[PDB]
């Protein structure tokens, strides 16, 4: 969609005291980090040097809003994840607790003791209210 | 408890083919899975019972419901239940138009053969009656009425071929005028010779048990996932195999977006019928309703068939709602509603509204970065502290896995009123766009909400003014650590 | 032949009281307020004090039914009740309202109060009447003289409900039993409140001393006190603080004098006790270059408190000449008008002076380079206005046969030849009110060329005389 | 027999002015060639004929056939003869409106007048009744009654301008309600002066004699043509000809998108009914109905004048056809029939049908390596896109048994180099050469199914290449003589079997 | 864009001699003056300096339009000046007057004298018709 | 156009073993005529050498389109042939016969004996039916 990049746009707007937009890959990760993204430290490497070797190290806009043009193509699965989200909360609250992730995976055929699910659920809520919600599953399932 | 039809009395609703559907009651059983149909046009399931086949996508026609052709596809849209709009039955001739022209060979129109037994059918409908017989050009027909005074048909001796044209003085919708001309179906190819077609069977969801899932997820990658040291790695690498095997689906040459344990289905379904004697070929053509993204449908009378076998037909839309709900949703059976609900319909820019429980906690808690941005950008349409996309960033930290929840809830009801005052300022240039003084306000409150929830889990206008106003430096977090205590 | 007094009003939708509170403002601010039909049965809403609908609800308010006043979610019962793409494309309208602006605006079931439904009963809109039962529950069947929908209301809580009689079948493929009539609302303090028509400004003419007031008086005289390029000064004055608009967020095309102007008829309906809010949220009309409305009736208020109103769009046109636009008041009109509007391809014809009085001119071998198409020469400021008209006729006549005579060249089709044989017929009048000020087929004859126009500029310079 | 109209009775249902029909049959016997008309608003015959200027391709408007205003160009096209019709009625004022401002000054529109003796046609013609003697402000005006029940009429007696507007309770297909109001028409700028348009004569099409079009040919590239020694020279280069003087045409600024000849035929046509009297200019403003590729228009009734100044009128599409078929394009007369038939025209989305004995014969011919190739494209956008190579999922393979050789062995069909040889001989060697290809194709259905129904698609070549290789057989003395041929060899061993088994 | 465009494709040509739409800083200022402007001498090649950092003498098209690109920009306010215009002429006959103006002047708060009004006038004036026309108020504020 | 446009690039991946879809200029021939047309041996090296010019001489598809968007503008004809072809079959068979072609030969003024015309239907004559369908009729005219 046109929003999509009508996003990454709002991500210079944030952080570029450059103008025109040319932000260098030293400030390149500040922007997908703040932005639904992930990618390795390394991967930033060759190719912010196979589409951008001018010599200049300036990521205008092609560089960075075509370069993007590439993870959203498998990992695009955002639309499965929120999907799969509703599938473990039964009671619809809108969040996943121990008992519901219990159910999906006794269902699927993995028996979990009720202290295990209390160390899944644990292990993925960020913000320690004990339950995961849609960010949080985002995150356990993107990161 | 929700008033719903049952078994004889909803099958009769369904409008699908008896023993087609005592069939899909094994088929349910066999892979514990609720089978949902669509509506069927009534006056399509003698056709279908009767052989005549179905049509898959590259007949986007509507179905007719009335006058001589009911239940086929007619070339002439305004002869299908979409008669009088002009704009569906301006779009229908064009598919027909389109089917006709850009599956040449595949797909055809022909001449409507109503033979001597649809007559009965049709007098039994209450749809038209054969009437006083007329000679033209040495030839015999026998006038068909009907409760259509736009039009008015006939139908041959020696070939039963219908024929039809305009009432004088009334007008076709879309503006034309003539006179006996050929009733024309649309068919496709069969052997050689064009075949008529009429409606097919439509599935509104297929929601199977996760228990019928697993058989889908081959017994290795389940196996590697299960054995697996760490657990969020485990957990994620546990959804991925429910998406993939799953949740998953791919558009199909011919039938549409649908996974594969649907397509599966689909041959079953398929298999099942034309066991029961049916010889048209597939009557199931095309995934369910919930992957219909460009043009959904919102039905009122779903047919469903639990895995019990039993027949339970919905009356309305907010009960098909109910039933998926506390039978199937919350249930133990894998289900994912149209992405297109809750939202406008790119094609027929319908909005089908449903209930996402996603949203009812995004009151509760803040949005991330991504959402953040995502609401700049699509906000962005009827129209510089990049803080705040950094503090949500840092509240959903997937570095938090080593601390506590007594920790962890420390943190965030701090990361959170980090943003709660990097965005009070934001909401202090004067004013800007104030469409985006009420995103804030909003975001403030979904703020609010977050950490006075994080606190009623421990000890917020009040722990605020306990304010670190300090330019740059982290003994903010100290005076705050002192403030719970 | 307009209408004025209680008579006018009667006609015009505005509230009274609210209608009273806005002379005070046509007087003391001395401009004209013009207003297009407000929605009648969402007039007694407003008194109420239900909420207007800003520009974030491009919905069709209803005038008719139980919904009768509200902007209803299903447009088939507002006032373009059949047209089927009316209905449609409001309906799509309500939905992006919905959904682009999600928590602002929204919609909410319709309960006709007590008073309410009394009102209805005057305008002999709805009839409520014989009780029903079905799902256990207690219905009144509203009765209402349309023959395609079937309303009834709870006695439980005062919804109001509706379907479709006997097999009667709606204008978009449907039909369907006792549903739920939704209505636009939006969103105050959490709470979702329904919404009603506002008032809708068709334009504001605001005398120039008043806009003279809106220019910082320092920077006035600036250009004013005798630098004399004066009048560029006066000019590129008043275009800004009285002719230049500027798109707004929520108001569309507004000038900054007309902001404020707006804020004093908000303020002025609540101190009548409005609780609603504002009642005026978007520009004139005369700003709406998008999608121009064309009413028949135009609801004015002029600085002298009174109340008057059009009849037909011509007579409109006229009154505007007749009072503002030619009574030292600033005015202007949609800039849509005399064309064809971007948006809803409206032609919208408005008498236009430019085009009124439009019998003038404007943008080897040597023809087609030289002086033989700059009429218009600037340096004509220093040549005595008998010169002046003088070389003007000449540099016409010299127009007269630029390249022009070239008619029968060969085939030259319809506007070309038709228009530069028009475009001769301009010149002809252009140059005539100059002879005729003070003096062609008169004596044409004596104007002979053949020869460089710096040949007989001598010739003809006496030739008049 | 063809159940046509013939003489006064088609010429009346035509709608054109009977003299002007008379008038043309002059040039349709002299001009050896067939002369068709679309319908013309019968309700306009007479402003033509009273000499009331026609409009051109700058004014799309639809013609009114109803009410006071029957026979113009109303502005607001709900008085049009698509009244009633909400999206209809749209494209027309819209249509109506680019007309006044894009070619401003060209066209306009002014109010309309019903002199005394229009009133009178349209009274007699029964389209309205003079009514009672209104006042209204001052002005007198007499009604105008239509049995239109959304709109009253009236006419004034100072200038005679008829206004409308809508009845009360009623409401106008745009949702809309006014009072009186003048009724606007459609018209052209001539000299200076707005005069109001009417409708015009549009061509059907128009079949001259061969004969009529070698005339066309300058006689000297004739020459160039036919004195030169290779027949298949002499031959091709006629052909050609006649596509250059008969067949080609091109878009004009105004005409539309005539030929030459065509023009002529025009300035023929304006010219005749000129004699006639008509003042009002051209009759037949632009090119034939062959030539509208597309907004096609599908014409019940046509009428035709015949070479022999006769005048016909088909009373169906069908019956067109027929006509057409066997008096024209079955007679030795130039004809072509409008490109986008059989198609979908792209403006009006209009499917047009129509006879082409091409595709009548398409079953028994075989394919081009280009009318294959060009298949596999379409067949290959109901599919993704992304390498031919491996068009699985399996990488243990990347080819098709019989891939390119089917495209390569159809070309060797036509081989043009067959003319050195005698019939009986390519009549053999393409029989084979069609078993070749057919083959190849068999095979490839021996594999996988891989799409769909690809498969439907060579289900069908092998379908018209039996028909070709049975009907070359047929000429002499298929699956029969089949199962004799071996392909598992090679083509120098397979060849030498075919020979015997003809004979 | 077209009409924004279009205002160069229809001029470009009635002064050219050249077989290929090419002309020359030669009537550089000839047709920028055919098309509305009145540029100086001065204002030339100040400007055909640094966007043109090629100097080669002989303009075309696509150079001529990449020109007057940004330059009908503050100077495209026509539409604010035509309703100006529109102001003035009270009687709405297309013309100003001196009872007009003055008039017009006398309510802005600028008593002027029934002398000097007449002057301006013909300040502005160029038929000497005693009035001016949109066609001559524009050059009004065009210079 | 987008058939058009999709067929030259979908023809080119019809024998090019080499994923790079860089055809020979041996394969060029058996490709650029495997389809529509029928050019002589000189430009398959006339062109060959103009557009393609890296070393090699392979061939690729935006290069592929660079050569039909050439000598395929004129190729247009094939309407007006197909149209003259219905002009000669009367009977419409969909075939041109032996004595189809002596009307209008003769009509056209170049009377011919039952000796000539028969030469030119067999010289047209493919498979040997006896008679010219359109696609014989096609080559013969073009070819
Ligand atoms: N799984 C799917 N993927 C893509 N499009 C789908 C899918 N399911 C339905 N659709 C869309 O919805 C359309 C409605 O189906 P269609 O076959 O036209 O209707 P139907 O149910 O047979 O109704 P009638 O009986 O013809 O009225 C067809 C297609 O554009
Ligand atoms: N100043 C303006 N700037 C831009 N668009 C405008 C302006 N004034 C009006 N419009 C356009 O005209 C539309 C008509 O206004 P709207 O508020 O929808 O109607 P309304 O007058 O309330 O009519 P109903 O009573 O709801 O039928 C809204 C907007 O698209
Ligand atoms: N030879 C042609 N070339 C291009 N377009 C053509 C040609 N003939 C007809 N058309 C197209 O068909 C359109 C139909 O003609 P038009 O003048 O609008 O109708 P008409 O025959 O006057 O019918 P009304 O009596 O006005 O309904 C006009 C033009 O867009
Ligand atoms: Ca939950
Ligand atoms: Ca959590
Ligand atoms: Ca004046
Ligand atoms: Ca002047
Ligand atoms: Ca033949
Ligand atoms: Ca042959
Ligand atoms: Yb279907
Ligand atoms: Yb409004
Ligand atoms: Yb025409």
């Amino acid at each position: 969609t046109e929003e999509q990049i009508a996003e990454f746009k709002e991500a210079f707007s944030l952080f570029d005291k450059d103008g025109d937009g040319t932000i260098t890959t030293k400030e390149l990760g500040t922007v997908m980090r703040s932005l639904g993204q992930n990618p390795t430290e390394a991967e930033l490497q060759d190719m912010i040097n196979e589409v951008d070797a001018d010599g200049n190290g300036t990521i205008d806009f092609p560089e960075f809003l075509t370069m993007m043009a590439r993870k959203m193509k498998d990992t695009d699965s955002e639309e499965e994840i929120r999907e799969a989200f509703r599938v473990f909360d039964k009671d619809g609250n809108g969040y996943i607790s121990a008992a519901e992730l219990r159910h999906v995976m006794t269902n699927l055929g993995e028996k979990l003791t009720d202290e295990e699910v209390d160390e899944m659920i644990r292990e993925a809520d960020i913000d320690g209210d004990g339950q995961v919600n849609y960010e949080e599953f985002v995150q356990m399932m993107t990161a | 408890r929700i008033d719903v039809l049952k078994g004889e009395k909803a099958l009769k609703a369904s409008g699908l083919v008896p023993e087609h559907a005592d069939a899909f009651k094994k088929i349910a059983r066999e892979l514990n899975t609720y089978i949902l149909f669509r509506p069927v046009n009534k006056l399509a399931t003698n056709l279908i019972k009767s052989g005549v086949a179905t049509k898959g996508l590259n007949v986007h026609g509507k179905s007719s419901d009335w006058g001589p052709v009911a239940g086929y596809i007619p070339f002439d849209q305004d002869l299908s239940k979409k008669h009088g709009q002009q704009l569906a039955v301006e779009k229908g001739n064009l598919e027909n138009k389109k089917s006709i022209t850009e599956h040449e060979g595949e797909i055809g129109k022909i001449p409507l053969k109503l033979d001597h037994l649809r007559i009965e059918e049709l007098k039994e409908n209450g749809i038209i009656l054969k009437g006083k017989k007329e000679i033209d050009n040495g030839k015999k027909y026998y006038l068909l009425e009907s409760n259509n005074q736009v039009y008015e048909f006939r139908i041959s001796d020696e070939n039963n071929e219908v024929q039809y044209k305009t009432k004088e003085g009334k007008i076709t919708v879309l503006g034309e005028k003539f006179n006996w001309r050929n009733i024309e179906v649309m068919a496709k190819n069969v052997e050689g010779v064009l075949k008529p077609l009429t409606a097919d069977y439509d599935l509104f969801a297929l929601a199977p048990s996760l228990t019928e899932i697993k058989k889908q997820i081959p017994q290795k990658e389940w196996d590697k996932v299960v054995n697996t040291p760490n657990s969020l790695e485990k957990q994620k690498g546990v959804t991925n195999l429910l998406i993939k095997y799953g949740i998953e689906r791919k558009p199909d040459s011919t039938k549409g977006t649908l996974s594969n344990w649907q397509k599966q289905m689909l041959d079953r379904l398929n298999e099942a019928v034309k066991y029961t004697g049916y010889t048209g070929g597939d009557v199931v053509n095309h995934g369910t309703e919930q992957d219909n993204e460009e043009f959904p449908e919102k039905d009122n009378e779903i047919f469903i068939i639990n895995p019990e076998g039993e027949f339970i037909l919905t009356k309305n839309w907010e009960m098909t709602g109910r039933f998926i709900e506390k039978n199937i949703t919350g249930k133990d059976y894998l289900y994912y509603f149209n992405r297109s609900y809750n939202k406008i319909a790119p094609g027929n820019k319908a909005y089908i509204e449903w209930t996402d429980p996603i949203t009812k906690a995004k009151i509760n808690t803040i949005p991330t970065s991504a959402e953040f941005i995502k609401n700049l950008s699509s906000i962005r349409r009827s129209s510089s502290v990049k803080k705040i996309a950094g503090y949500l960033s840092d509240y959903y930290n997937s570095a938090n896995h080593i601390f506590s929840q007594e920790k962890k809830r420390k943190i965030s009801i701090f990361r959170g009123i980090q943003a709660y005052n990097e965005i009070e300022n934001v909401l202090k240039s004067k004013q800007i766009a104030p469409e985006y003084k009420n995103y804030f306000q909003y975001l403030k409150e979904r703020i609010t909400n977050q950490v006075q929830l994080l606190l009623t889990h421990q000890k917020f206008k009040l722990l605020y003014k306990q304010l670190n106003f300090t330019e740059n430096e982290t003994d903010n977090f100290e005076v705050f650590q002192k403030i719970i205590d």
